[PDB]
RNA sequence: ACUCGGUGAAAUUAUAGUACCUGUGAAGAUGCAGGUUACCCGCGACAGGACGGAAAGACCCCGUGGAGCUUUACUGCAACC
RNA sequence: UAGGAAGAGUAGUACUGCCCGUACCGCAAACCGACACAGGUAGAUGAGGAGAGAAUCCUAAGGUGAGCGAGAGAACUCUCGU
RNA sequence: AGGUUCGUGGUAGGAGAGCGUUCUAAGGGCGGUGAAGUCAGACCGGAAGGACUGGUGGAGCGCUUAGAAGUGAGAAUGCCGGUAUGAGUAGCGAAAGAAGGGUGAGAAUCCCUUCCACCGAAUAUCUAAGGUUUCCUGAGGAAGGCUCGUCCGCUCAGGGUUAGUCGGGACCUAAGCCGAGGCCGAUAGGCGUAGGCGAUGGACAACAGGUAGAGAUUCCUGUACCAGUGCUAAUUGUUUAAC
RNA sequence: GGGUAGCGGAGAAAUUCCAAUCGAACUUGGAGAUAGCUGGUUCUCUCCGAAAUAGCUUUAGGGCUAGCCUCGAGGUAAAGA
RNA sequence: GAGCUGUACGUAAGCGUUGAUCCAGAGAUUUCCGAAUGGGGGAACCCACUAUCUUUAGUCGGAUAGUAUCCUUACGUGAAUACAUAGCGUGAGGAAGGCAGACCCAGGGAACUGAAACAUCUAAGUACCUGGAGGAAGAGAAAGAAAAAUCGAUUUCCUGAGUAGCGGCGAGCGAAACGGAAAGAGCCCAAACCAAGAAGCUUGCUUCUUGGGGUUGUAGGACACUCUAUACGGAGUUACAAAAGAAAGUUAUAAAUGAAGCGGUCUGGAAAGGCCCGCCAAAGACGGUAACAGCCCGGUAGUUGAAAUGGCUUUCCCUCCAGAGUGGAUCCUGAGUACGACGGAACACGUGAAAUUCCGUCGGAAUCCGGGAGGACCAUCUCCCAAGGCUAAAUACUCCCUAGUGACCGAUAGUGAACCAGUACCGUGAGGGAAAGGUGAAAAGCACCCCGGAAGGGGAGUGAAACAGUUCCUGAAACCGUGUGCCUA
């Protein structure tokens, strides 16, 4: 459910290295700002992702 | 079975071999056949309320179909048998004679 | 505990008709050698030996075995700035 | 009190009142300990003499004689007395 | 095929030739006038091994040439089963019994009587938990009971538990638990509001007797109480409004 | 009657307890982990028959090449004792 | 088509040719728990509300139906707050859970081990957990493979090849295209434009919906004109639009018919065996029957059969349909996209001279006089047209059903389980997990007598056999006894 509501882009794994090569594993997050924009009719508060949101939404 | 209930045996093989008997009665599930004066046993019987004296009783005991053969009403010979389906009714026909044993 | 009547196990066990002394030997022998003793079968007692039983020595060393702990051993990770 | 309300109480009579547990053991041979096992198991009651006493010794009501015996009276071992 | 000469101890190990077991294919056989298996013999081959004869057994099995393998055990503190030795040995799990009658095939051990002994803030009486028919009656004695047993918490067959008031629900809540929407989070999920469950606590109406196989504040006998309902008989009230 | 669960919990602190188990519970799976170590490895006869050394090795009770055994085949201006 | 009321004996009471028991298709009934769904709960239990009806003199009692949560939608009511929204209510649709310990797609993701140590690497994107499925899934109609010449969507198999490469360049990891086969199938959008409506008023305009048109690289389409065509013809529920209804055939799920020796004789308890004679065969499969059966029984080859229900195939019905050409003003051809930096991952490819694909974060194009690739990159050439979607077959697996097969096992074997087995038993629990087949052809399962309380024996009887007597075919060894030939204090 932490996840943007247009272009619903999310946490993913992957790797941590270091020099010498030593592996482990980390997560990416996507940079979701909790805004105000209308879902329908109406306004209400959801996840939209910093990228979603330079061209196109309404705040 | 191929032999019925009150029908006439002649008894092909065993200790009992060419005699002669009736049915009384017939066993199909466990495939056996009951002849009169065939096949005598001798129980040692304790006094009961059925057999009030008890004692040494000698009576029949079953024997396999597969040791018969039907006897031809007129003939008189053992036959295999055949079916015919006559009128309403399939009945049994005599297959040397060629006539209907029922 | 012992004797009598009832009931009735276990650890152990290569097969055994299973003496002593001096010697020999994987260097401490009931069983090998040379001698010395010794009729056959038990019962109540004692522990010198069977390197007695039990537990593939915890000591000691070895294995490019393991695990717990430490730090200014190496390489990392969380967390924080 | 807010509210609901044309019926209400009184006396006498007669009738109505569901589901689950209920046997038996329970300081123990019936529970927890592989056992008809010298262990463990909450609470209520718990008499008399002598006594401060629920200590101690002998008894009441009540409950028991313990699921191998008999006979000899050695060593030694245990628990006791001089 | 026959000679001549030289050889023939052996661990790790190399090389060769074979024996036996199960199955398949073809050929050819045996067998209720007795197959395999099993038992016993003084037979044969250089070994692994192979026959013959008799007993038991009661229905299948060799031989030849090939082929294919779950292919041969004395040891693994090997796995499973059976049976020994120790040995008529250790033990028989705290304690006071005796005699007389009875029953019975059988009595130290079961029943009855008397005397003796032990506990007695218990080894007595209730009752929660837990167990789940062990409870009663009639039969029984293979096994169980550390001995015996005619007995039993054992075996068999029939029985036995009765509530408006006792304890629990239909009443209440504590710790804690679950939790609509909600908040949080790769998934799975975590937390939490309204609400709801949850006694070990709060509230709430019945006592005394009797009951000889087994239930009793439950059944029965006397005398009660709690909550309701109908039917009678009087009283009273009607929208400034009994209740 | 309830709560805390193993990369964890609890501890008036002893490496103390978490179902007779605790310097890291129990169960199932990866899994027939790996074991240069110890034990075991089943019928017969015929011919031949060793080594316990050198070098290198995180090597030293392990390995590799050479040395020493066995089976087969070759060539002679016959090389062996 | 003559018996039947299961295992399972028996007693009792009954039923069947006025056709039972039995076999196959289709119906009806189907307590309580469990997603469990009126509320609660310690599994199979407890306690309700609302309507309609019923019983009683009335409380007491009884019957039927409805009553969970979330998502989508229609209608109605409705706050702070004026309009309105949130909220609340009713109705209509949908979901939930299980599993075949398999097969496949995605999210997350070990360690032991190997490297004769070990950290990069390996094991391995494996085990495992979680989510979605489907009868298959996934992939799929070139911004492709290539290179003096071309091919023409995916998938699977054989080769290429342990090659080219990757790699503390160690241990190890390891392709692809060409070539040969199985199977084959292609298509819908978005946008230019047309037509209609609606909202904003961007105020005579844009922007929303519906319908038509159109989908490609020799560029294609819109747009202009010619030709034909509105069912003449064509297509279809497996993609290409979607829902029905008939008839014929075939097949599956019960069945029917079906040849030939009672042949003689020997042994025997019994003949299917031995000896001597016959016969059938589109039938000499298999099993049973007192021992080894083509001719005794059930059957077998061949030939037939279906009231009812299911499947499949054809035909009808039904439904739906514009496709050629010539031009080159103007217009359209998928934008926070492609790409780039930084950090990671997938590619056989470990950052490397690293193309190609994906993720997070920032920056950020062109648009036919345009864009991408050909293993850094530039120029030339060649091939192609991304940033939308669908698509059968060839491929993977087996909890099942039907018919069979095996130089597969034969009761310590084969499944843990040939037997009332995931049982007994052990554990608080998750979980672990046995032993145990054989009378006889037929119960003919020992009447009666004797010793004994019984158990157990000795006779008698049955049977081929009782030394087959209800742990019962055979019946080895250990181990325990009785008797005796030779030896021994
Ligand atoms: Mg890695
Ligand atoms: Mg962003
Ligand atoms: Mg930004
Ligand atoms: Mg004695
Ligand atoms: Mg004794
Ligand atoms: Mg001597
Ligand atoms: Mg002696
Ligand atoms: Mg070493
Ligand atoms: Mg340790
Ligand atoms: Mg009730
Ligand atoms: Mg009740
Ligand atoms: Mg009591
Ligand atoms: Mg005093
Ligand atoms: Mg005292
Ligand atoms: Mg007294
Ligand atoms: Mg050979
Ligand atoms: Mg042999
Ligand atoms: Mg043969
Ligand atoms: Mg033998
Ligand atoms: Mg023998
Ligand atoms: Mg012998
Ligand atoms: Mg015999
Ligand atoms: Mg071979
Ligand atoms: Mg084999
Ligand atoms: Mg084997
Ligand atoms: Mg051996
Ligand atoms: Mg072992
Ligand atoms: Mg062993
Ligand atoms: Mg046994
Ligand atoms: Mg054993
Ligand atoms: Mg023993
Ligand atoms: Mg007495
Ligand atoms: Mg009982
Ligand atoms: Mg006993
Ligand atoms: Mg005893
Ligand atoms: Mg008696
Ligand atoms: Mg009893
Ligand atoms: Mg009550
Ligand atoms: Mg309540
Ligand atoms: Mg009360
Ligand atoms: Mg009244
Ligand atoms: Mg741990
Ligand atoms: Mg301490
Ligand atoms: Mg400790
Ligand atoms: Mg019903
Ligand atoms: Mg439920
Ligand atoms: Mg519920
Ligand atoms: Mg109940
Ligand atoms: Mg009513
Ligand atoms: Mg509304
Ligand atoms: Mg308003
Ligand atoms: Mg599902
Ligand atoms: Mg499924
Ligand atoms: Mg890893
Ligand atoms: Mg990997
Ligand atoms: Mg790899
Ligand atoms: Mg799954
Ligand atoms: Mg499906
Ligand atoms: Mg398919
Ligand atoms: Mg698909
Ligand atoms: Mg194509
Ligand atoms: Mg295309
Ligand atoms: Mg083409
Ligand atoms: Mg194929
Ligand atoms: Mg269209
Ligand atoms: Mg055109
Ligand atoms: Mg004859
Ligand atoms: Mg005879
Ligand atoms: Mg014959
Ligand atoms: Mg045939
Ligand atoms: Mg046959
Ligand atoms: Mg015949
Ligand atoms: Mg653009
Ligand atoms: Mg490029
Ligand atoms: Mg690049
Ligand atoms: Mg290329
Ligand atoms: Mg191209
Ligand atoms: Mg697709
Ligand atoms: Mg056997
Ligand atoms: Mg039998
Ligand atoms: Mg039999
Ligand atoms: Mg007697
Ligand atoms: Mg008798
Ligand atoms: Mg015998
Ligand atoms: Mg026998
Ligand atoms: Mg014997
Ligand atoms: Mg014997
Ligand atoms: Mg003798």
């Amino acid at each position: 459910a932490k996840e943007c509501v247009i272009t619903g882009r999310k946490s993913r794994s992957g790797n941590k290295r270091s020099h010498a090569m030593n592996s482990s594993k980390r997560t990416w997050k996507a940079n979701l700002q909790k805004v105000r924009i209308l879902v329908n009719g109406k306004p209400k508060k959801v996840w939209v992702s910093a990228r979603a949101l330079k061209s196109g939404k309404v705040e | 079975m191929h032999v019925k209930k009150g029908d006439k045996v002649k008894v092909i093989t065993g200790k009992d071999k060419g005699k002669s008997g009736k049915v009384l009665a017939a066993f199909p599930k466990k495939d056996r056949v009951l002849i009169e004066g065939i096949n005598m046993v001798k129980k040692h019987t304790k006094p009961s309320n059925i057999n009030p004296q008890g004692g040494i009783l000698n009576v029949e005991a079953p024997i396999h179909v597969s040791n018969v053969m039907l006897i031809d009403p007129k003939t008189g010979e053992p036959t295999r048998v055949g079916y015919e389906v006559k009128g309403d009714k399939k009945v049994r026909v005599a297959k040397k004679s060629g006539e209907v044993i029922d």
